[PDB]
């Protein structure tokens, strides 16, 4: 019944709230915890996925720490975008459901890759690996791979202390004190045109609608303690800019509306931007941080939008950035240059950054199975030290690039000229990656099947899968000279292998290394190979 | 002009008036004349 319930979305997300508040809750017995996690999941089922945006959020801070209490909200999350996985990837959304909005695939990309290196970071733990065997593949499934996001920077984020840095401690220059002035002076600059915008006049006699109180005097008479606590705000906000590294140079010496009327026509660098959302993550730090000043007395009742400036919703962020990119244009303005990566859209995409990673885990793998024939061969060690780093790989990377590269296979083969999937086609830089992936796993697998036990299978479905995937006509006619290198020597590499077999099936060898191979063909390589044949006539 | 807030909480009542006799048409504010004003000709048929 709670499917069409749009209308009292604020009764809906507070009713999941409380659930999961109270799922994470002391004293409460096993039977209690789990009836309040199906609550939950069967909530979540048939709520609409535009509803559970605010739980999506809280997960996102949840989830990622990995205790205990990551179990279920876990399976939340996977059942949730298998189902709604056309809600986020498709264009076009979901049938009567429609389509994300950003923010939300901002959110599931934060969680996608806090849970990817906090499990990465974490010791082998065979319920939790488990949990995550449903695994981030659902969230990458519903996340397109050429999703750019807005906003890509690092968090620097770490119960919950929002903390900025303050240099009151020290002095502050005069020069800056005489900013903070023209800063406030032009505020009530602002605030004279905000009444001229409003309509109403100010009011030296008090009137309850408009409420003013009869302190509304002009410039020339205002007492001293409005304009110190409306000023003391301003100090903090400079002091704090100045305070996190930002070198703040006037361009020259110096000797009724607001002159620079804030303009939203006048595009702002990409550089700007992110400074200006930076500091208005700065202005809401500084929110957060009296507000925690207050709580800390209080010790309950945190108030629930305490959370971070990128997560939280864009119109309670569009005031803190607003005020961020007009302090700044009138920094240019003035000449008061404020100054101290922009990654094409490509390198933005999220499948670049998976790819990536996946390419530094095959290097970490090439060197830890180096590392493994070099420990079995001479002086065993049964510690691995590596165990780690061989579970993770194994039990989370192999099915996730089975799954990602199973659901995702046109977006890599597709091109501008001839487009398999209903929408979006890989970078030619994209397919590079991915052909170089292969080439690595074919060598990392190679003579080492045995070596690689139980894995060996999921490692030779990976490169089926792969090989599929594969743009072999792109990446040779315009890639570079190491990809191209790379796939011609899996090629010979194939060839050797199957000569050397051939020859001991010849019997010119008994009929050990002539085993091993054997294994290593039989098991991974024609398959793959006549896999790779196959899909490139076709 | 009051693009300055400009949301108004008064409503607008546009007057439309026609001779038939005559094909003249005219319009009101809100009790005041506009000037815009429209000549047609006979046996014409007009739909509010």
């Amino acid at each position: 019944l709670f499917a069409g319930t749009e209308h009292r979305a604020i009764m809906v997300d507070s009713m999941l709230h409380t659930v999961y508040r109270l799922s994470r809750g002391r004293s409460l017995t096993k039977a209690q915890r789990d009836v309040i996690e199906d609550c939950l999941m069967a909530l979540c089922r048939y709520i609409r996925p535009s509803m559970l945006q605010h739980l999506l959020r809280r997960l996102v801070f949840d989830v990622p720490i990995l205790n205990e209490f990551a179990k279920m909200p876990l399976k939340l999350l996977t059942n949730h975008y298998e189902r709604c996985w056309k809600y986020y990837c498709l264009p076009t959304g979901w049938a009567n459901f429609g389509v994300t909005s950003e923010e939300e695939l901002h959110l599931t990309r934060k969680l996608f890759w806090g849970i990817f290196d906090s499990l990465a970071h974490k010791k082998y733990d065979q319920e939790l690996y488990r949990m995550a065997m449903p695994c981030l593949c659902a969230i990458a499934g519903a996340l397109p791979p050429d999703y750019v996001d807005a906003s890509y920077s690092s968090k620097a984020e770490k119960n919950f202390d929002p903390r900025p840095v303050e240099t009151l401690n020290v002095i502050i220059p005069e020069k800056l004190d005489s900013f903070i002035n023209k800063f406030a002076e032009y505020t009530h600059e602002k605030w004279a045109f905000d009444k001229i915008q409003n309509n109403w006049s100010y009011g030296e006699n008090v009137d309850e609608e408009l409420k003013t109180h009869p302190m509304l005097r002009p410039y020339k008479t205002f007492s001293e303690k409005d304009k110190e606590i409306y000023r003391w705000p301003i100090k903090e906000s400079l002091k704090a800019m100045i305070a996190w590294e930002w070198t703040i140079e006037k361009a020259r010496e110096g000797e009724y509306n607001p002159q620079p009327p804030d303009l939203s026509g006048v595009t702002l660098s990409r550089e700007l931007q992110a400074m200006a959302e930076q500091l208005a993550e700065n202005y809401h730090n500084t929110w957060g941080r009296k507000k925690k000043q207050e709580l800390e007395a209080k010790g309950g009742g945190t108030h629930p939008l305490l959370v971070p400036y990128d997560t939280l919703t864009a119109k309670e962020k569009a005031r803190d950035r607003e005020k961020a990119q007009e302090l700044l244009k009138f920094l240019q303005m003035n000449g008061y240059a404020v100054t101290r990566l922009d990654t094409s859209s490509i390198e933005k995409r999220f499948a670049f950054g998976f790819l990536q990673q996946l390419l530094r885990w095959m290097d970490i793998s090439q060197e830890f199975i180096a590392h493994l024939e070099a420990v079995v061969s001479s002086g065993r060690v049964e510690k691995s030290p590596h165990e780690q780093e061989i579970k993770f790989f194994a039990k989370i990377l192999l099915p996730l690039i089975n799954q990602y590269f199973t659901n995702h296979c046109l977006y890599f083969l597709s091109t501008p000229a001839k487009v398999l999937g209903s929408g979006g086609h890989a970078s030619n830089k994209e397919k590079e990656m991915i052909t170089s992936l292969f080439c690595k796993l074919a060598a990392l697998v190679r003579h080492r099947v045995s070596l690689f036990g139980t894995d060996a299978p999921a490692v030779v479905n990976c490169l089926h899968i792969l090989a599929r995937s594969l743009d072999a006509r792109t990446v040779m006619k315009s890639g570079p000279e190491i990809v191209k290198a790379g796939l011609r020597s899996f090629f010979e590499s194939a060839s050797e292998d199957i000569e050397k077999m051939v020859e001991n099936l010849r019997l010119g060898k008994v009929s050990k290394g002539v085993g091993q191979n054997l294994t290593y063909t039989t098991v991974a390589l024609l398959p793959v190979l006549t896999t790779l044949f196959q899909h490139i006539a076709q | 002009p009051g693009q300055q807030g400009r949301i108004s909480h008064t409503d607008l009542v546009i007057g439309c008036l026609v001779d038939l006799a005559t094909g003249l048409m005219t319009f009101t504010a809100n009790g005041k004349e506009s000037n815009t004003f429209f000549q047609v000709e006979p046996n014409t048929k007009l739909f509010p």
